[PDB]
């Protein structure tokens, strides 16, 4: 009740007001966790959306799409032996698996990484966005045809492009078939467990793509929509 | 100005006691489940537990109305039990409809705008607007406490506020009450659930099975609300038509008073429909039901 | 490979340097420390609330 | 290579048993076991945002510092439940924080491979980042202060280090762990420090020196946290298998196991009372549990936390405890009487 | 750190005007700005106080009312509006910084004061007023109070200050036995209850001036004219 202690309480209440504003700006943001290999160019995609707020490890990409703000947190500087930061990332709204399509050599490693992601103990609930980048590189390198897709993956021959696909007018049919085979591999390793708990959204992108922010915002919106459907007993 | 005395002697006891025995424990348990819901900061906990109490009070005032319906009309007990409890029993249905509309609005703002209305989706705002709804429903519906009094007749009394010849002030206030306490909240429910279904159609992570189940649930909610409240309010519109400037001729609608008690019987089922259809439907709420029964048995 | 193997083997050999005696003395010192400081643990012995500033 | 490693390690294993004797549990059973210790939440500091990662008691036994993932580093007054300071941390995944023994500096680690040291008693009155320590390639997982001149920090690159803040460079690097190190404890004399890694192994080093002096094996999973005994010749390690153990520093082996059939989820932090008779453990069971020292039996539960108690600290006065959990609430528990 | 204040000199009794104190690079937006006076060739006395994030603006009963103070966090300036001045208010003035944590240092920095010339509570006595300037001693200054300043928290609320001939009085002993930053180990304080004693290790040429003291339980913040050196 002392005067000094009264002013100390006033200061604590001022920090309470600051922390209420802090409450609002934390609950008004959605965490997103990048994850992938170094060939995937995750930092390239981070640069593609916007100039990142640097700071290694965290890259701290805060952005707003359609007047809705949220904070993705790019990572990759930590140890990759076990990704023990995943335990710190278990409340994250979504995990963005970013991978490239040109280099077929590491696609088996990409499938192993996706399998590890889709069945992690802290990932039993977190949804995943698939970002297949460097698609133009894959298109050009398969138009060249120097490296057959069959030697690395012998299931290309049996695969015919699905009709639901909507390729660009300039896309070669074999390019589309390769794109959707590399997509179907990840889709098939995803749609094996936790069907209702989370759903892996697929995408195709390149080095330059102006709709990365719009697409990721829409995907997080769908994730939040399903979360609200489950939580608000509307399910 | 006579009691129909055809089916209401036995129709009301058959189902009102059923409403008691089913709703009361289930409404209280729905209250408890809503307490768990708000324990995880879900404002549907408030929007559900406030409706649960708004119907539990209806159940509490039910047992002294079943004897009222029987030829022991007005049940004596002074004017305190024929006026305050009468207002409570005539307004609990409207508070129930208002809270159903509020729940529907909350769901619409939660799914169709999953991240826009963060400023109106706080648990603190839930208490603020739930109290506001409570205040505005009590105040706007307090008209019968002033001009409406009980009356007695030679045959077996008359009523608490049934008013076989409906007074013109009753006609106006009850038409306004009907419209702006049922049709507007039900219209809001319909619009909000149509928007919810549209948003779920626009969803991607949902298969067709879950989408169809959600559509079935929304249609079931709208249709149970209609099937429980619409006949009453259509009959009230008819009696307003017959008791406007055209004088209360009596006789013709004395048999229609039997329809009044039949429609009260129909409305009484909404009290038991609200917990089974707003809480007991959810499977997670069913697991919560099991664990809550375990906790209360082991308490 | 070679460097880490060398580091491990020196680590093992100078870890083996420390002498070994009975653990009874260590345990006795342990419970002696535990019992000698029993008074001023307000968690072990709940202090009266009058002088407890968490009252 | 390993031609002689297996033979030279034989004397390591037999030494811990040939020179040992009966465990301390049976010997200490003669002492009176403490009764059912119930401790109430005297104060709740409901200020934080998100899951509270780590906390550190000030040297005055009245000031608290706690860290949240948003970058909030808060110094509370525990006696009056007032927050003295709020610091927005740039490295917004601070796993651990600490309070300097002098009380003028607060250091926070985190996933971001750096140690951010902030000035408290500055001539300006605004807490600014005094220094940033870089040179760790893993994630900082414990940031205990040695003194105002130097700070010990263990990270996720299987290494710990001793730094001098004034200059900045890594004065000493301690290596020898296989997995990432998750927690270190600094002795009361600040002359030896013990860090445990995910390799189910703990290790004592020397702050002045650079090589390990002691190694400790016997856990079946990651060593999630480690806390020194106030005596300075023992320390308790809580692991993912919910089998918190006590290692005597000199004796160089496990003394006893703190195990029960009820406990399933693992430990997240450990702390000790001034006499050490109350080993508390921040289990992931959504409630910290306080057990004894000499008999290794559960004595009470500090239940009242919705989520997992992620950090746990006993004041230098030995008078209260503070539990920080994933519900953003810090609870100050004290004896009821 | 700088708390330099500006204003005018001579003014009429009906001279309602504004007197400012401007700070350099500062944490002003989170400091509890006090405001102290000093009668010519006399001791100090309060004029006002405004906490950081103004919620507890307090004054002294001598001039409470017409005098007003305010803080300006963006442009970092403290305003003092003065209306219907009388012949008493002519004095030296000081803009003082002070904030409170569990262990904060209050009343640390005093800005260069400004002159004004115009044409119950705890009492600070400081009975002693003359002390020799002889060096190489251990002289001490004694302090009385109306009541014991030792609140139930466990801390006294008396502050000590030294004033060399020309400058603002830098703090010596905030609370009791609690040295400030710029002041060296030479100064010290002690006592018990209502008895206070500011002691000096050694005497040199920078110890000259007048000492002043303030109680802080309630808020009269009155002073006692100390020893002239």
């Amino acid at each position: 009740v002392s005067a000094e202690d009264k002013a100390a309480a006033e200061r604590s209440k001022m920090i309470e007001k600051q922390l209420q504003k802090d409450k609002q700006v934390y609950r008004a943001t959605h965490r997103l966790l990048l994850l992938g290999a170094d060939n995937s160019g995750k930092s390239t995609i981070v640069k593609q959306m916007r100039i990142y707020h640097g700071g290694s490890g965290i890259f701290e990409t805060k952005f707003q799409v359609d007047k809705v703000n949220f904070h993705m947190f790019d990572v990759g500087g930590q140890r990759d032996e076990r990704r023990k930061w995943i335990q710190c990332f278990n409340d994250v709204t979504a995990i963005i698996f970013v991978v490239d399509s040109s280099d077929y050599n590491r696609l088996q490693e990409a499938l192993n990484d996706f399998k590890s992601i889709w069945n992690n103990r802290w990932l039993r609930t977190i949804s995943v966005i698939l970002f297949l980048n460097k698609q133009d590189l894959l298109a050009e390198k398969v138009l060249a045809g120097k490296s057959k897709i069959e030697d690395y993956f012998p299931e290309f021959a049996r695969y015919t492009t699905p009709e639901d696909a909507t390729p660009e007018p300039g896309e070669d049919p074999r390019v589309t078939r390769a794109k959707y085979f590399i997509r179907d591999e990840f889709l098939r390793i995803s749609t094996a467990s936790g069907d209702g708990r989370h759903y892996c959204y697929p995408h195709f992108t390149c080095a330059v793509d102006t709709e990365n922010a719009r697409r990721i915002f829409n995907d997080c919106r769908d994730i939040i929509q399903r979360m609200h459907l489950r939580q608000y007993e509307l399910l | 100005c006579n009691v129909d005395s055809n089916i209401d002697q036995f129709f009301q006891p058959t189902l009102y006691i059923i409403v008691i025995v089913l709703g009361f424990p289930t409404n209280c348990m729905a209250l408890w489940a809503a307490y768990m819901q708000v324990k995880q900061k879900n404002e549907l906990g408030i929007y559900l537990m406030n409706l649960s109490i708004a119907d539990l009070l209806y159940i509490t005032t039910l047992p002294l109305w079943i004897d009222y319906f029987v030829h022991h009309d007005n049940w004596i007990h002074g004017q305190v039990s024929c006026k305050l409890f009468g207002f409570i029993f005539y307004t609990n249905i409207y508070v129930s409809i208002a809270f159903l509309c509020c729940i529907s609005v909350d769901r619409y703002l939660a799914v169709a705008h999953p991240l826009k209305f963060a400023k109106v989706r706080r648990v603190k705002t839930a208490l603020l607007v739930s109290a506001i709804v409570w205040l505005t429903e009590i105040v706007a519906n307090s008209a019968p406490l002033f001009h409406d009094e009980l009356f007695q007749d030679r045959f077996n009394h008359t009523f608490c506020f049934e008013k076989y010849p409906m007074e013109p002030w009753v006609a106006g206030m009850n038409l306004y009450r009907t419209f702006l306490g049922f049709l507007a909240p039900w219209g809001i429910m319909l619009a909000a659930y149509r928007g919810i279904l549209r948003a779920v159609r626009g969803n991607v992570s949902t298969e067709r099975q879950e989408k169809a189940k959600i559509k079935r649930l929304a249609l079931s909610l709208i249709l149970i609300v209609l099937l429980c409240f619409a006949p009453y309010h259509v009959l009230l519109l008819w009696r307003s038509v017959l008791f406007l400037i055209n004088p209360c001729d009596c006789g013709g609608e004395e048999n229609l008073f039997g329809a009044y008690h039949v429609t009260l019987a129909l409305t009484s089922l909404n009290c038991v429909a609200d917990p089974i259809l707003y809480c007991f439907v959810n499977e997670g709420a069913r697991h919560d039901v099991g664990r809550a029964l375990a906790t209360l048995l082991g308490l | 490979s070679i460097a880490q193997a060398r580091k491990l083997v020196e680590q093992l050999k100078m870890e083996a340097n420390i002498d070994r005696i009975k653990v009874s003395k260590a345990a006795a010192d342990l419970m002696a420390y535990c019992e000698a400081h029993a008074k001023e643990d307000p968690l072990l012995t709940p202090v009266p609330a009058s002088e407890n500033p968490f009252r | 290579l390993r031609q002689e490693a297996e033979q030279l390690k034989n004397q390591i294993r037999d030494a811990r048993k040939a020179c040992a004797d009966a465990t301390l549990s049976q010997i200490t059973n003669n002492i009176d076991p403490v009764g059912r210790i119930q401790m109430r939440t005297r104060r709740t500091l409901r200020g934080h945002l998100a899951k509270i990662y780590a906390m550190h008691w000030g040297t005055d036994s009245r000031l608290l510092v706690s860290a949240s993932q948003d970058g909030k580093l808060i110094i509370w007054d525990s006696y009056t439940t007032n927050k003295v300071h709020a610091i927005p941390l740039r490295s917004s995944w601070v796993m651990t924080c600490a309070y300097a023994p002098s009380g003028n500096y607060v250091a926070c680690g985190g996933l971001d491979n750096i140690c951010s040291i902030y000035n408290l008693k500055t001539r300006e009155g605004n807490v600014r980042v005094s220094r940033e320590l870089a040179g760790h390639t893993g994630y900082l997982s414990c940031c205990r202060f040695l003194d105002d001149n130097q700070i010990v920090t263990s990270s996720g690159d299987t290494t710990c280090a001793l730094w001098d803040i004034e200059t900045g460079q890594q004065t000493t690097t301690f290596t020898g762990h296989t997995g990432d190190v998750m927690s270190l404890s600094l002795a009361p004399d600040t002359r030896l420090f013990v860090s445990g890694a995910c390799d189910a192994s703990a290790k004592l080093w020397d702050v002045r020196e650079g090589m390990c002096r002691q190694t400790f094996t016997g856990h079946e999973s990651d060593i999630n946290a480690i806390c020194f005994f106030p005596n300075g010749n023992a320390f308790a390690t809580g692991s993912d298998d919910a089998t918190c153990r006590l290692f005597d520093l000199r004796a160089d082996q496990e003394l006893m196991t703190y195990s029960h059939d009820n406990i399933i989820c693992g430990i997240t932090s450990v702390s000790f009372s001034k006499s050490g008779r109350l080993l508390l453990a921040g289990y992931d069971d959504f409630n910290c549990n306080v057990w004894d020292a000499l008999k290794a039996d559960r004595a009470g539960v500090l239940a009242g936390h919705d989520n997992r108690v992620s950090c746990l600290g006993v004041t230098d006065d030995g008078m209260a405890v503070a539990t920080g959990s994933w519900d953003s609430f810090l609870k100050i528990w004290n004896g009821s009487s | 750190v700088q708390l330099v204040e500006s204003g005018g000199g001579l003014v009429q009794p009906g001279g309602s005007r504004k007197l400012s104190c401007s700070a350099s690079g500062f944490a002003f937006s989170s400091f509890g700005m006090h405001w102290v006076r000093q009668a010519p060739e006399k001791g100090l006395e309060w004029v006002a106080y405004i906490s950081s994030g103004s919620g507890t603006i307090y004054y002294a009963d001598t001039v409470k009312g017409r005098f007003t103070i305010s803080r300006d966090d963006p442009k970092n300036t403290l305003f003092l509006q003065m209306t219907s001045l009388r012949s008493e208010d002519t004095a030296m003035y000081y803009c003082v910084r002070s904030i409170y944590y569990y262990g904060s240092s209050p009343f640390d920095f005093w800005g260069q004061g400004t002159t004004l010339t115009v044409s119950s509570d705890i009492v600070m006595t400081q009975a002693t007023s003359s002390v020799p300037v002889t060096p190489g001693e251990s002289v001490s200054i004694s302090c009385r109070s109306s009541k014991s300043l030792l609140h139930s928290n466990g801390n006294t609320y008396l502050y000590w200050f030294l004033q060399r001939p020309g400058q603002s009085p830098q703090l010596l002993i905030y609370r009791m036995s609690n040295l400030a930053s710029g002041v060296p180990d030479r100064f010290s304080g002690s006592g018990s209850g209502t008895a206070f004693t500011l002691t000096i290790s050694r005497l040199e040429a920078e110890d000259v001036g007048v000492y002043y003291c303030m109680q802080h339980l309630e808020y009269p913040l009155t002073f006692g004219a100390g020893t002239k050196l």
